[PDB]
């Protein structure tokens, strides 16, 4: 199976460096040409460049220039994409992907991506805080309640309500990263008005890398 | 660069249907040097077509691609539930290759308005020093939407970030949560906290809101 297998998700502060690598296998004849393209979160895909293993020549975006550097171990079937003087707007996924033949080429082929989080955080569990209403009108069919899973790092973290037993109407968001360095999500559910003081709601969040696990009953 | 241009930005549609998605470049690119990808959430990217009308290896022929000079287009004959994705153009005429900003093909249904909630913050939050106002807009369609925050009626800018979650699979809807982030001393200067809601399922936009001091 053909594939290429990118290194794993990387932290940095703002002003350092990132190095991704990409290793290639299972390929009948090695790609000439390997490329680099990212995407921030919710945007859209930004070509960085390429590189041509055999020779080791890479080729740029110029608003990329000077920043990133793309190289090629044509021994280990390797390519790696570093990118320097980090900032805010370079946390994103890095793909790389193989091409149809050529330099400026469509990409056939595609890594996993590595997602790359430039942030000045330490690792961090998350704040649990209820989110129930203060009033609701007796014109509403439905009620919602959840909770704000707030200040944690790194991604990511697993919210089940009701221990997982409830599933139906539960929507949880993807985080954002806040101005600070830390991620802040919310999951609600919503219910009928009916059962909102006759049930019990309670979420499970679950932050391994800090070995963080929060019951918290939200109630008014 | 050459800018690509996609259209429409979000498009509409029911499986079955016929889907025309359009990409303009800001210059000619020939007959060839144009891809479209396909792009679900948390996957890479997929090639769909390459030298403009190219299918893929094992692409179905229900996908294809025609254009030239500055006008393409890519046609799905007969849409499949699994074809509700983001795509997006690529041009590879010059250096830097640059993609389109992408079209949301999402699943048509009729209009359905938010149901809106609002949350103030816990005391436990209050405690640490720092007040998170939530609010919840569930359910709608389509897409489009707009938060705005007030506190005492000053139309808040700058500290408020949002997040939507993916169409849902089963009823097609939207949903989306807003965070209104102020210090707790800014929190203790004001009364009334409110989200004011615009949507087509709206015949005027919707306000929740609450006073600090009764919650």
């Amino acid at each position: 199976q053909v594939q290429l297998v990118q290194s794993g998700a990387e932290v940095k502060k703002p002003g350092s460096s990132v190095k991704v690598s990409c290793k290639a296998s299972g390929y009948t004849f090695s790609s000439n040409v390997i490329s680099w393209v990212r995407q921030a979160p919710g945007q859209g895909l930004e070509w960085m460049g390429g590189v041509i293993p055999i020779v080791d020549i890479a080729n740029y975006a110029q608003r990329f220039k000077g920043r990133v550097t793309i190289t090629a171990d044509e021994s280990t079937s390797t390519t790696y994409m570093e990118l320097s003087s980090l900032r805010s707007e370079d946390t994103a996924v890095y793909y790389c992907a193989s091409t149809l033949g050529l330099v400026l080429d469509a990409m056939d082929y595609w890594g996993q991506g590595t997602l790359v989080t430039v942030s000045s955080a330490s690792t961090k569990g998350p704040s649990v805080f209820p989110l129930a209403p203060c009033s609701r009108s007796t014109s509403e069919s439905t009620a919602a309640l959840g909770c704000l899973v707030k200040d944690y790092f790194p991604e990511p973290v697993t919210v089940s309500w009701n221990s997982g037993a409830l599933t139906s109407g539960v929507h949880t968001f993807p985080a954002v990263l806040q101005s600070s360095g830390l991620y802040s999500l919310s999951s609600v559910v919503t219910v009928p008005s009916s059962s909102l003081g006759t049930k019990t709601y309670t979420c499970n969040v679950d932050h391994k890398p800090s070995n963080t696990k929060v019951d918290k009953r939200v109630e008014p | 660069e050459t800018v690509l241009t996609q259209s429409p930005g979000t498009l509409s549609l029911s499986p079955g249907e016929r889907a025309t998605l359009s990409c303009r470049a800001s210059q000619s690119l020939g007959s060839s040097y144009l891809a479209w990808y396909q792009q679900k959430p948390g996957q890479a990217p997929r090639l769909l077509i390459y030298g403009a009308s190219s299918r893929a290896p094992g692409i179905p022929d229900r996908f294809s691609g025609s254009g030239s000079g500055t006008d393409f287009t890519l046609t799905i004959s007969r849409l499949e539930p699994e074809d509700f994705a983001v795509y997006y153009c690529q041009q590879y005429a010059d250096s830097p290759i640059t993609f389109g900003q992408g079209t949301r093909l999402e699943i048509k249904r009729t209009v359905a308005a938010p149901s809106v909630f609002i949350f103030p913050p816990s005391d436990e939050q209050l405690k640490s020093g720092t007040a998170s106002v939530v609010c919840l807009l569930n359910n709608f369609y389509p897409r489009e939407a707009k938060v705005q925050w007030k506190v005492d009626n000053a139309l808040q800018s700058g500290n408020s970030q949002e997040s939507v979650t993916e169409q849902d699979s089963k009823d097609s809807t939207y949903s989306l949560s807003s965070t209104l982030t102020l210090s707790k001393a800014d929190y203790e200067k004001h009364k009334v906290y409110a989200c004011e809601v615009t949507h087509q399922g709206l015949s005027s936009p919707v306000t929740k809101s609450f006073n600090r001091g009764e919650c």
